[PDB]
């Protein structure tokens, strides 16, 4: 993986990347 | 929450694995 200080955008985006399908803490499309 | 450790300090995928719902 990576070693970052991920912030929301690029959190989110980092969980939806590990995440994906499985949705994660924050908010989905809908 | 995720981000404190990810964004206050560098999380890991298994952090970030720990959130996926």
């Amino acid at each position: 993986f990576v070693n970052q200080h991920l912030c929301g955008s690029d959190l989110v985006e980092a969980l939806y990347l590990v995440c994906g399908e499985r949705g994660f803490f924050y908010t989905k499309p809908t | 929450g995720i981000v404190e450790q990810c964004c206050t300090s560098i999380c890991s995928l298994y952090q970030l694995e720990n959130y996926c719902n």
